[PDB]
């Protein structure tokens, strides 16, 4: 309650615009509000008021927006109304999406939900991608589902980066992870958790597998780990340790592991851990998601024309 | 020299420290417990500087003159592409 006090103090603007009901969310880097406005238009709008952190440096706020501003608003890519400042302190203002927390429907999900949502989540991935936009912090909370609605917002670019190529101009001016800014260790690919310099938007593509994962055993945070190197001893366990060496050679990274660890059939682990009859192009998308090397793992767009997908 | 179990990573060509990972036991994949458990179950980057309480670091000199400064026009120019439609309140 002092915090809504304290945002309406740091922006005074916002106190002209919006009722700030709520504090639905708080990660180290920001803040957000359900708030409601009045459109010009005509009718009233829930909104989610996003205040960054003052101390994130005006390229990295500016750069979000940018995401915001030129890859959102479309398939399933949160957009931007509006964007406030009062000097440090920026609020962005998106339209509010309501949605479940994903420990709550996880279980309860159809097996055509699980379709529609990963189908959904590679419509984001694909739109991000085409812009050069790496996410780097691809999860359930950064994913907004609306069960009832069937709508679906990507959001959060507090950590992107761009590609060599990307569109995103002030993505450019980021400095890089591996060059200097951290997700959560268990969505991380094995470049990303071995410290890759080169990091693609095939980081993004693995976050998916392991959220694919969670939706296939029934189990998240599937990877619980609270640094990045338990997460790889967790995925060599799934991958195998043999698996993920080989494949790290190949990203000039060299692992060495105490106990050699077998790769697991995706089915069986996901089944034993859980939709009577679970295709195999499930379990066939879901190792092409989780392919330890970054090269050959399946992009966005070539994930929405795989035969898991098949007919919608 | 190193106790097991651990993981190692070192990069091949020098560009990083080697880093480690040691604990008590590797991860084992617990099919026992219930669902939906898991299986396996600050810095001012405007000042370049590390701070002790935010609150305290906002309302220093340094970061008081970084705030009201000309350092934002990147986020005023996107801002200045956006359509206002909210309805404004005096
Ligand atoms: N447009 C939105 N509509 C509804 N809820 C939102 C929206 N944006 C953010 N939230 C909620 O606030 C949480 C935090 O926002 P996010 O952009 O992920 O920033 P951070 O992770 O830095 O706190 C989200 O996980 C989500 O639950
Ligand atoms: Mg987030
Ligand atoms: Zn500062």
């Amino acid at each position: 309650k002092k915090d809504i006090e304290k945002l309406y103090e740091a922006v005074p603007q916002l106190s002209n615009v919006f009722k700030i009901e709520d504090k639905i969310g708080e990660g180290t880097f920001s803040s957000v509000y359900l708030a409601t406005a009045q459109l010009q238009v005509g009718p009233e709008e829930k909104i989610a008021l996003k205040h960054l952190i003052p101390t994130s440096h005006p390229i990295r706020i500016a750069a979000e927006l940018q995401c915001l501003t030129v890859a959102g608003g479309q398939d399933n890519v949160m957009g931007v109304k509006y964007c406030f400042r009062k000097n440090d302190h920026v609020v962005i203002a998106m339209p509010y999406l309501e949605h479940e927390s994903f420990l709550d429907i996880l279980n309860s999900l159809s097996f055509q939900e699980v379709r529609e949502y990963m189908l959904n989540l590679f419509k984001a991935l694909k739109r991000i991608h085409q812009f050069g936009i790496v996410h780097r912090d691809v999860k359930p909370s950064n994913f907004l589902y609306n069960r009832r609605l069937k709508k679906y917002a990507l959001v959060d670019f507090g950590l992107a980066q761009g590609t060599h190529d990307t569109k995103i101009e002030l993505l450019k001016f980021v400095q890089s992870e591996a060059q200097q800014r951290a997700g959560t260790p268990g969505f991380r690919a094995p470049e990303v958790l071995t410290k890759c310099p080169n990091q693609t938007t095939a980081i993004d593509m693995w976050s998916a597998g392991v959220i694919f994962l969670s939706l296939l055993s029934g189990r998240y945070p599937f990877y619980k780990a609270s640094d990045d190197l338990t997460a790889l001893a967790q995925i060599m366990t799934i991958r195998g340790s043999r698996e993920t060496i080989q494949a790290a050679k190949t990203f000039g990274k060299s692992i060495l592991c105490s106990k050699e660890v077998p790769a697991q059939d995706l089915r069986k682990l996901c089944e034993r851990l859980r939709w009577n009859e679970v295709p195999d192009e499930a379990y066939d998308l879901l190792d092409k998601l989780l392919d330890l090397n970054p090269a050959s793992r399946i992009t966005a767009e070539e994930a929405l024309l795989h035969p898991f997908f098949k007919d919608m | 020299r190193l106790k097991k179990p651990f993981v190692k990573v070192e990069d091949m060509s020098q560009l990083y420290r080697p880093f480690y990972l040691q604990l008590t036991n590797m991860p084992f994949i617990n099919y026992s417990i219930q669902k939906p458990c898991s299986p396996f179950d600050g810095y001012c980057e405007c000042c370049l500087q590390k701070y002790e309480d935010l609150e305290t670091h906002l309302l220093s000199e340094q970061h008081r003159n970084f705030a009201q400064s000309n350092q934002y026009q990147v986020v005023d120019d996107i801002v200045s592409k956006l359509v206002f439609d909210f309805v404004e309140y005096e």
